[PDB]
RNA sequence: GUGGGAGAGGGUGGUGGAAUUCCCGGAGUAGCGGUGAAAUGCGCAGAUACCGGGAGGAACGCCGAUGGCGAAGGCAGCCACCUGGUCCACCCGUGACGCUGAGGCGCGAAAGCGUGGGGAGCAAACCGGAUUAGAUACCCGGGUAGUCCACGCCCUAAACGAUGCGCGCUAGGUCUCUGGGUCUCCUGGGGGCCGAAGCUAACGCGUUAAGCGCGCCGCCUGGGGAGUACGGCCGCAAGGC
């Protein structure tokens, strides 16, 4: 049981009925390997700095989470099977190293 | 890994009081976790030898301690192997 | 025949030789040159003065289909870069920018033995 | 030498772990992708060493860029 | 033991972009390429240069360093899992449990061997072009084994700090990595430079000793013959000890 954050890059493009269906999948899939959400920040669709899926935007999804490490690996391929799913970037937590201070 | 609670389990199930951490029965218990928790991660990934290095260090260090209890205190020692079941 | 009025000019610039490709805002080319489209046949193709007569002789060929303002492109370091730079600058063709646009890898494949001592 | 300014003095409170903030880890970089040595940051090997990884997260998750087109040549 | 730390330490799976090659399309014309200069070569079956899309393999630019890790070989995109080593603070526990180490056992760059797979770039042999008095070379155009992966062999090296391991003692200055602290600085571990005493044939070494000592292992006894012969052991072979 440990504290990661998912990063999920989807489709722009999505309305928001599709939307909500990938993040279903997505709340699904969390609640299939046992991923207890502490927060999530929804930002949206943002620029990026070179194109991804010959797409110049992506929408962006972050999720504070805390499960077993043995499926987490396991867990992202599930979150890779989407073809809306574009992105998706898990790292384990760490305290914020603050510079200048 | 080898989280604290085991650590502390297996520290209070081997010491010989309260408060004793680094007797040679507490070591000697540590290790052989140790020695175990690394052979089921060698059974896979028998490709690692930079750890099989640190198993062979590991276990030179058990038998030097059991070589110690061995010669001051037999009775202790065979309490020891026959409660961890060592030496086959 | 197009009327393209405005493109862009990739300069590939080697120590063997230097060519220049004129093309549109889309990529797609119009008209080119180099040194051996020029009567220079060997090694005088890796020439400032063969590189400045191919950017000139391109720009011309451009003048033909009625172009004007220009975005420049520079790609690999060779002798007459430059010289093909300030060649089309003023050249009757209005020069909009100059990026150079020089393929560098990421170590990906081995190089020759010319140029290894590298990665 | 690089007497124009340094970065982190050019900068306040931030976080060197997070991979998110892209307006801070954007001055991090050079006119072209690539990041900044130690001359231009002005931070330190372990800041340094942070700093690498977490703009390289940046990049990956589409934030940053890999590489870019130098201007004015 | 407790609490913390840094790291390209190792193994497994996944994943990212730049570039090379190839394919598809668009656009487009007479050469590209290459060299001291050239020619072979490729190009009217439309190349080179340009744009877009696709496939595949291999290596990870900036960060990056005089840096870090490992016992050595060696380790460099990113993420996750498994895992080794190591350092610091507290002075908590055991109570000499220590050092070295003939054999044994394991690891061991590259090349090479076996089976299967893969094969973009590079490239022994080889096919050519040049150069040359000749050119079985350097230079140029191609190109197979191989480089890559799995499993199993092979045990070599300028396997290098040309300096075995451990401990104690013996001026400092400066740079740096990484902890701790009353954080001008002090203290501990690691990587560099200059140097006290001292050592050395000299060069140079000098708290990272090649100084002063102690313990243990390895090895040397003029050069060629020769790391050859014989014998043995190991190996599928090449061959190794
Ligand atoms: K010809
Ligand atoms: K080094
Ligand atoms: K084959
Ligand atoms: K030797
Ligand atoms: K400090
Ligand atoms: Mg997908
Ligand atoms: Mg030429
Ligand atoms: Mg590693
Ligand atoms: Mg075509
Ligand atoms: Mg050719
Ligand atoms: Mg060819
Ligand atoms: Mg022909
Ligand atoms: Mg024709
Ligand atoms: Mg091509
Ligand atoms: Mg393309
Ligand atoms: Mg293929
Ligand atoms: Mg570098
Ligand atoms: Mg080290
Ligand atoms: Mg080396
Ligand atoms: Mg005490
Ligand atoms: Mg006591
Ligand atoms: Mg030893
Ligand atoms: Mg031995
Ligand atoms: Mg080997
Ligand atoms: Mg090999
Ligand atoms: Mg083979
Ligand atoms: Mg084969
Ligand atoms: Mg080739
Ligand atoms: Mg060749
Ligand atoms: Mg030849
Ligand atoms: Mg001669
Ligand atoms: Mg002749
Ligand atoms: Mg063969
Ligand atoms: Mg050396
Ligand atoms: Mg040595
Ligand atoms: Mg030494
Ligand atoms: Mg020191
Ligand atoms: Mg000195
Ligand atoms: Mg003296
Ligand atoms: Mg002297
Ligand atoms: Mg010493
Ligand atoms: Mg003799
Ligand atoms: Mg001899
Ligand atoms: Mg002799
Ligand atoms: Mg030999
Ligand atoms: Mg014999
Ligand atoms: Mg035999
Ligand atoms: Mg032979
Ligand atoms: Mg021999």
């Amino acid at each position: 049981m440990r504290r990661y954050e998912v990063n999920i890059v989807l489709n722009p493009n999505l309305d928001q009925s599709q939307l909500a269906l990938e993040k279903e999948i997505i709340q699904r899939a969390l609640e299939n390997y046992g991923a207890r959400v502490e927060k999530v920040e929804e930002l949206g669709l943002r620029r990026l700095a070179y194109p991804i899926a010959k797409d110049p935007q992506g929408y962006f999804l972050w999720y504070q989470v805390e499960m077993p490490e043995d499926r987490v690996n396991d867990l992202a391929r599930e979150l890779r099977i989407r073809d809306n799913v574009r992105r998706v970037m898990v790292v384990k937590s760490q305290e914020p190293f603050l510079a200048n201070a | 890994p080898i989280t604290k609670e085991e650590k502390q389990k297996v520290i209070q199930e081997f010491a010989r009081f309260p408060g004793d951490t680094g007797s040679t029965e507490v070591q000697v218990a540590l290790l052989t976790l140790r020695i175990n928790r690394l052979s089921e991660h060698l059974k896979v990934h028998k490709k690692d030898h930079h750890s099989h290095r640190g198993l062979l260090m590991m276990v030179g260090q058990r038998r030097r301690l059991l070589r110690y209890l061995q010669r001051e205190d037999p009775e202790r020692y065979r309490a020891l192997i026959e409660k961890l079941g060592i030496r086959g | 025949k197009r009327q393209v009025a405005s493109g862009r000019a990739y300069i590939h610039a080697s120590y063997n030789n230097t060519i220049v490709t004129i093309t549109d805002p889309d990529g797609n080319p119009i008209t080119w040159s180099s040194g051996g489209v020029i009567g220079y046949k060997g090694s005088r193709k890796g020439t400032p003065y063969a590189a400045q007569l191919a950017a000139l002789d391109a720009a011309k060929k451009a003048m033909a289909y009625g172009m004007q303002s220009v975005d420049v492109i520079v790609r690999g370091t060779g002798a007459g870069r430059e010289q093909a730079i300030r060649a089309l600058q003023a050249s009757g063709l209005q020069v909009k920018s100059i990026v150079d646009d020089t393929p560098v890898p990421h170590n990906g494949c081995r190089p020759k033995k010319k140029f290894r001592k590298a990665s | 030498p690089s007497r124009k300014a340094k970065v982190k003095a050019t900068l306040g409170e931030f976080d060197l772990r997070d991979y998110r903030n892209v307006e801070v880890l954007k001055r991090f970089l050079s006119e072209t992708g690539k990041i900044l040595p130690r001359r231009r940051t002005g931070l330190s090997a372990k800041e340094q060493r942070i700093l690498a990884k977490t703009i390289k997260r940046a990049r990956i998750l589409g934030l940053l860029p890999f590489t870019e087109k130098l201007v004015r040549k």
